[PDB]
């Protein structure tokens, strides 16, 4: 009865969103046609969270597919599980955004946003009790970045008392040659600092370092990067998709993870990263090499942390090992938030893995990522490079200054609580 | 016995009032929060309509 | 006559209510369908068990209880579980979205929409009573519903039923099962708001219950089912005086007179024995003296604290089963000569004793062994303030940085309510210190 509405915008948003629906569809036993072919009733106890039950025992994702280019719309429609999405939930423009935030946020995206809100509204009205929304998108492009933040603001207008979370792919030179990505990212964060409850920072720099250094994959493709993303998104959503003894809804989880409204940018983590004992999984999942955000947790302090374990394991051993890591690493947990580490266990493991672990961390070390983006931003803005693309769409240059100062403020705020003490 | 009745009634009176007071102030506070949230978003839409209008003047050049 | 209405609020309250009413049915020989063959007075009666059960003309024995939660998944398990038939549908009340571990949502935002319905359903039970005694409220401190809505309910019950008595069974948060950083905030807020509206509150520390299950039942990792079934035994011992009768049975109200010297000092410490697995219990029957000694081993307390480093204001022993006064008095004599039991100078040192002859019952397939005699000690000790201190310390650590406070302010609360509640706890901690000082 706690339905979530899924939205995917832009090139990156639509691809990682497809991976998400492919993985969880397999986990819930749903085939490309929408028929259930499962062995246990536990697959269906929370199927409504992400699926509508239609006539004929068919399950349809509660998802809307959005982009300013029609190319991706056919690509999604033809890939695996292409025809299971509601066809009228595909919303398209003609021109595109050309990796320009202003086009997605102010001009071309504004032209298409209303039609998107129509499909959102009709999906939400058919919810017994809507809990919130999740968005998949990148921050380096134009559609997912610009229009994605616009859509969030419009949804926050009509549904101000619903949770709005995002899976945001952060840009990195190691994966993209486009140069104006720091501009788009900084402009997106300026919006996300205000209009989201939880933002999982999926950093392409970290995904590359993982695929190249750890997984030993020379020349990584987008498919290699997203396979990590699907594993993480599956693990994060396991708390809601499966019936553990945790009676948690998006709001309850946010209440436990967000001590301050602006500090809601999480470091994802996964283990094992290969292609295992509970102590090894716990030690690996707290390692800097296993983080999906290019940050070292030993360079900061944890405000809150959540560890999700999947598989058949000793719940006693999990409790002992989680207490071990805290005791042996007490310096990296703020002492003014007692018992700030949560643990969930799901008996159902992901596909082709006897045991996995997903890590959600609200660490002040996330500043390292924002500092990186801020550096690339200022390198250009002090040089006024490529500004004509944005002012040509009606933007003033201080709008760049405001977003820059707001991100530097966010970094300093992370530093203030990192330096804070109890007595 | 009159005093006993007086005390039971006052305890009920004080409780009824203080509760009503709390849940009127709370209604006011939550409304003032969402009213400010929407007014911020509506102020964004003005700056949005202004950005669209600023592009429309220079394309006339 | 002298009926009691039980109110179960939130997940903890509801699930503990499930275990309690399951145990009551077994102790009284009531079947899951509500039929009780031994009751020959059909559709009514003034038996002792009628204080907790009403009767229908069809012979069904219906708990005088109300279950309430702001989300339906937990009460839904009752609506489809073994004892669905026991309760009339109107006794099971559910909202649609919970309080998300936020006291404000349970007290203001979400609680506001359902409070009137609950009171009306409670009124329907009260109108069935010839001489209603009071209320038993089961809830947690940490949950948003268990804390916020309970506070709202207690406030509204004081208005609709004047000073009619209200007893609490409160779940004190323990990190071993507490999955919420904000539970200290909710705990202080609700303790402050209910303090003037509660006559007697029995606090249960999940850590204490957790350790007892691990230590005495050899359960590597107990579940809520393990904890609740044990909690039911303590609840049953406390309520056995109201549900059974006899020549040595002392009413709980008579114990309450001794346990509350000041209105604010109404938090008794409960200790229970024996908790023993069937493997150990075999060929090892415990005596009256052995279980009485266990009542003074702190490892058997419902709340972690040190009575040895505090002072007593009252000591009550509630025996049930094969117990006679002679053995009780002998055991008490030995204990007085061996253990650190210091009373405040302004109250007598005697022990108030009660005995129920109906022996303890255990749930089929449980971990507790069936025993011939058991005891629950209720003591007013200053040491209980240690629980307030630990909780207040955690509150201070987060509130100094206003951590998570925005979630409460966003639902309409003011910072002043936080400081107001914390100050009340500071006075409460000081009150306990005062009562323990020697006179002049
Ligand atoms: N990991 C991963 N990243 C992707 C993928 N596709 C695009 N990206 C990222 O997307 C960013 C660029 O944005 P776009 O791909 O243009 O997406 P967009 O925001 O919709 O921008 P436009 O549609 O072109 O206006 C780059 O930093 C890429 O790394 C993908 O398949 N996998
Ligand atoms: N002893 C015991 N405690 C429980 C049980 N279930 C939950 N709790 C306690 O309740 C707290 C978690 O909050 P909930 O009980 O779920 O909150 P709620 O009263 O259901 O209301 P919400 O905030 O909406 O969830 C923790 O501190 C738990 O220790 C239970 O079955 N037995
Ligand atoms: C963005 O959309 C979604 C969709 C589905 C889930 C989530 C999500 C998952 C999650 N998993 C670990 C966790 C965290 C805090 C906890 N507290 C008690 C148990 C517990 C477990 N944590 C958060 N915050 N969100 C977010
Ligand atoms: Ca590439
Ligand atoms: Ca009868
Ligand atoms: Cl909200
Ligand atoms: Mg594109
Ligand atoms: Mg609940």
């Amino acid at each position: 009865m706690r339905e979530i509405v899924h939205i995917q915008a832009g090139q990156c948003g639509n691809q990682i969103g497809a991976k998400f629906w492919e993985v969880i569809s397999d986990e819930h036993g749903i085939d490309p046609t929408g028929s259930y072919h499962g062995d246990s009733d536990l697959q269906l106890e929370r199927i409504n969270v992400y699926y509508n039950e239609a006539a004929g025992n068919k399950y349809v994702p509660r998802a809307i597919l959005v982009d300013l280019e029609p190319g991706t719309m056919d690509s999604v429609r033809s890939g695996p599980f292409g025809q299971i999405f509601r066809p009228d939930n595909f919303v398209f423009g003609q021109s595109g955004a050309g990796n320009n935030w202003a086009k997605g946020h102010y001009t071309e995206g504004a032209e298409l946003v209303d039609s998107v809100l129509d499909v959102v509204r009709k999906e939400s009205e058919s919810c017994d009790c809507l809990q919130g929304f999740q968005l998949t998108h990148s921050l380096g492009g134009g559609t997912g970045s610009g229009m994605g933040t616009l859509l969030i603001s419009k949804i926050r207008e009509e549904y101000p008392d619903r949770i709005m979370n995002t899976f945001s792919v952060v840009p990195s030179p190691k994966v993209s040659d486009t140069v104006v990505e720091p501009y788009n990212a900084t402009l997106s964060v300026h919006q996300l600092v205000e209009n989201t409850d939880e933002t999982y920072c999926i950093d392409n720099e970290a995904l590359y370092d993982i695929c190249f250094r750890t997984l030993k994959l020379t020349t990584p493709t987008y498919g290699d990067l997203n396979h990590l993303v699907s594993a993480t998104m599956s693990g994060v959503t396991t708390c809601l998709r499966f019936p553990g003894q945790l009676n948690a809804d998006l709001r309850k989880l946010a209440v436990n993870m967000v001590p301050f409204p602006r500090l809601h940018f999480f470091m994802p983590g996964f283990a094992p990263l290969t292609s295992l004992t509970v102590p090894e999984l716990t030690q690996q999942m707290f390692d800097a090499k296993n983080m999906m955000a290019a940050c070292d947790p030993r360079h900061g302090r944890y405000l809150t942390v959540a560890a999700v374990f999947r598989g058949r394991m000793s719940m006693k051993e999990v409790d002992e090992q989680m207490l071990n890591v805290q005791n042996k690493n007490s310096s990296y947990f703020v002492e003014w938030i007692p018992n700030n580490v949560k643990t969930a266990v799901c008996d159902i493991p992901p596909r082709g893995l006897k045991m996995s672990a997903t890590f959600i961390g609200n660490s002040t070390a996330i500043q390292e990522l924002f500092k990186r983006i801020s550096e690339q931003f200022t390198a250009m803005f002090r040089r006024k490079a490529f500004l004509h693309w944005y002012t040509g769409e009606g933007m003033d240059e201080m709008e760049f200054t405001e977003a820059e100062s707001n991100m530097n403020d966010l970094v300093s705020e992370y530093q203030q609580y990192q330096d804070a003490t109890a007595d | 016995i009159q005093k006993a009745i007086e005390e039971n009634n006052n305890f009920i009176k004080m409780a009824k009032e203080k509760l009503a007071q709390k849940m009127e102030s709370n209604k006011e506070n939550r409304e003032a929060h969402l009213a400010a949230m929407l007014e911020r978003l509506q102020e964004k839409d003005k700056h949005a309509e202004e950005v669209r209008k600023n592009k429309e003047l220079k394309e006339e050049a | 006559m002298r009926e009691c209405i039980s109110i179960h609020v939130g997940q903890a309250g509801v699930q503990i209510g499930n275990a309690c009413w399951e145990l009551y049915c077994l102790e009284h020989g009531i079947q899951p369908d509500g039929q009780m063959p031994s009751d020959k007075t059909i559709g009514g009666g003034d038996d002792s068990f009628n204080t907790f059960f009403s009767e229908t003309g069809a012979g069904k024995h219906v708990p005088r209880a109300v279950f309430v939660d702001l989300e339906p998944t937990v009460i839904d398990e009752v609506r489809t579980g073994t004892y669905r038939q026991l309760f009339h549908p109107e006794q099971l009340i559910t909202g649609k979205e919970d309080a998300a571990n936020n006291y404000a949502r349970g007290h203001y935002t979400i609680g506001k929409e359902i409070i009137d319905l609950v009171l009306d359903r409670i009124r329907k039970l009260a109108d069935q009573c010839t001489g209603l005694q009071g209320f038993l409220v089961f809830h947690s401190f940490g949950g948003g519903t268990g804390s916020g809505f309970t506070s709202l309910l207690m406030e509204r019950l004081s208005v609709d039923y004047g000073k009619k008595s209200k007893l609490e069974f409160s779940i004190y948060p323990a990190p071993q099962v507490s999955t919420a950083v904000v539970e200290p905030y909710n705990s202080i807020l609700t303790t402050h708001t209910t303090l003037e509206h509660s006559d007697c509150a029995f606090m249960v520390d999940n850590e204490a219950i957790y350790d007892i299950c691990r230590r005495n039942l050899d359960i590597e990792r107990p579940t809520y089912t393990n904890l609740n079934r044990l909690i039911s035994q303590i609840v049953s011992s406390i309520t056995a005086s109201l549900r059974f009768d006899g020549a040595l049975n002392v009413d709980l109200t008579e114990f309450q007179t001794n346990l509350v010297p000041y209105p604010r000092i109404h938090f008794p410490l409960a200790t229970y024995a024996p908790v023993i697995s069937a493997e150990k219990a075999y060929h090892e029957q415990l005596s009256v003296a052995e279980i009485t000694n266990a009542c003074f081993e702190p490892a058997n307390q419902m709340v972690k604290c040190d009575p040895r480093h505090g002072k007593y204001m009252a000591c009550c022993l509630l025996y049930r089963g094969d117990v006679v006064p002679k053995d009780v008095n002998a055991a008490i004599a030995t204990i007085k000569t061996k253990r650190s039991i210091q009373f405040v100078d302004w109250c007598p040192t005697g022990f108030k004793v009660g005995i129920n002859y109906q022996p303890p019952t255990v749930v089929p397939g449980g971990d507790l062994a069936k025993v011939q005699r058991a005891v629950c000690m209720l003591s007013n000790t200053t040491a209980i303030a240690e629980a307030w201190a630990r909780l207040d310390h955690k509150f201070d650590l987060m509130y100094a940085k206003r951590a998570f406070v925005h979630w409460y302010v966003g639902e309409g609360m003011e910072e002043g309510e936080f400081s107001e509640a914390r100050e009340d706890m500071a006075a409460l901690e000081k009150d306990y210190e005062e009562v323990g000082v020697d006179s002049v």
